């Protein structure tokens, strides 16, 4: 589209220069537009594009939050009618927010999954699969509630099967897939029990392999671990 | 409130 | 234009539901909507057309701040060249925030200033005449740098004398045009003399004038001179 | 880091 005149490696630079200004809407276009150049992407290049994204779908998913809690409060007993705004604002909230899922998911259909051959690079894809396709879950009431619910558990299950085949259980990519799986569990699928059994035992296998690495691979580890301890204090 | 990864400041 | 077809009213509730779901742009673009109607803004109104659009251009002068910092740092000695992306990107982000400057600038031609009769709204957005000007300022380097900048002091000067005439100096319209306009003189006009001696006497004339006031007022116009004592404490 | 107002968070 847009970027299609922009060299590659002109976009990536631009990319890591939108990040330090905070702009993430930029950062999420220039990656786009580099994905579309149609060669694989790098470790640093693929965490360009999960970080471009997740701070753009964040805020949305924070707006959205916002509006449905009025809306909600809205159709309680005793609140007064307000007229169509607050519905009609959450919508147009709600389908930029889609939008911007159906782009990364189309991003990684065309064709980001089918070229990776690398466990690294294939379960990274996989998770954000997963992830997008829970954000669409957060959002979904109609009919098709249980297929996205249903996609984004599919993702997350084969990026799991060969995470634990191919990596180490402290493996950073592997530990935030089992993390958001296990949110998924608990947010979306109505499973805390679910939730709760993934994030212990990933927690506990990669506590057992912490021995075999360097200073900085074991801070890299320990910060996603903590998170699973964040979650497991929350939810027990 | 539950964490996922990654995140936003 | 996209908001011709919606109710003043609601585009008025909507721009409050998007305040806070922190959606600025979309607060803005409401709210410029509610101007294009053509009838004269209330109080509560030009407070959320300025928050909209001060957080809009917010976000594009950090932005601008640090891609100019990288800009001259690339331009050092010793530095190493790395192309035209640097300056591309903050051409780009100059721009926008320039479109959103000329935006303001033109709601404030197009009709406001010439509607407002009454002193709080006159200088209100005189105010915003000259602070959309500095912001301009901020980034111009051209032949027409001269011409910008006499044109936020031309707009902050009529504010200012308007204000001494009709308004209380404890009144926080007046209280923050002087504390913006000193601003003005000390980041813009290379006048640090002139930003103190504005800075002082409009403290000094608000402090002799809050034993006129409510609580709720004291507490309003408290807040203010706060931010004058603190750049007193910055500049001298 | 002049301070002016309005100001954001
Ligand atoms: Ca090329
Ligand atoms: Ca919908
Ligand atoms: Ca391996
Ligand atoms: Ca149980
Ligand atoms: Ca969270
Ligand atoms: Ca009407
Ligand atoms: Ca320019
Ligand atoms: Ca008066
Ligand atoms: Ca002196
Ligand atoms: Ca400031
Ligand atoms: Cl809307
Ligand atoms: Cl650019």
């Amino acid at each position: 589209g847009a970027m299609g005149s922009m060299e590659r490696a002109s976009l990536i630079q631009k990319a890591k220069l939108a990040e330090q200004a905070e702009r993430y809407e930029d950062m999420a276009a220039f990656m786009k537009g580099a994905v579309e150049k149609g060669e694989e992407l790098s470790c640093e290049e693929r965490n360009l594009l999960s970080v471009a994204y997740k701070n753009v779908v964040g805020g949305q998913r924070a707006a959205w939050r916002v509006l449905s809690s009025i809306e909600q409060k809205s159709n309680e007993e005793g609140s007064e009618e307000k007229g169509p705004e607050v519905r009609e604002y959450r919508e147009k909230v709600e389908t930029e927010l889609q939008g911007v899922c159906d782009t990364v998911l189309g991003l990684l259909d065309s064709h980001l999954i089918k070229e990776a051959g690398d466990a690294e690079s294939r379960v990274f894809y996989l998770k954000m699969k997963g992830d997008y396709y829970r954000y669409l879950a957060e959002v979904a009431t109609g009919d098709d509630k249980k297929r996205i619910i249903d996609s984004a558990r599919s993702a997350y299950q084969e990026a799991m099967d060969i995470s634990k085949k191919e990596m180490p259980p402290t493996n950073p990519i592997r530990l935030g897939l089992a993390l958001n799986f296990s949110v998924f569990h608990y947010e979306i699928a109505n499973s805390p029990e679910e939730a709760i059994s993934l994030a212990k035992t990933t927690f506990d296998e990669a506590m057992a392999d912490l021995h075999t690495l360097s200073e900085d691979s074991y801070k890299d580890s320990t910060l996603i671990m903590q998170l699973l301890r964040d979650n497991l204090t929350l939810w027990t | 409130r539950s964490s996922s990864f990654p995140y936003t400041t």
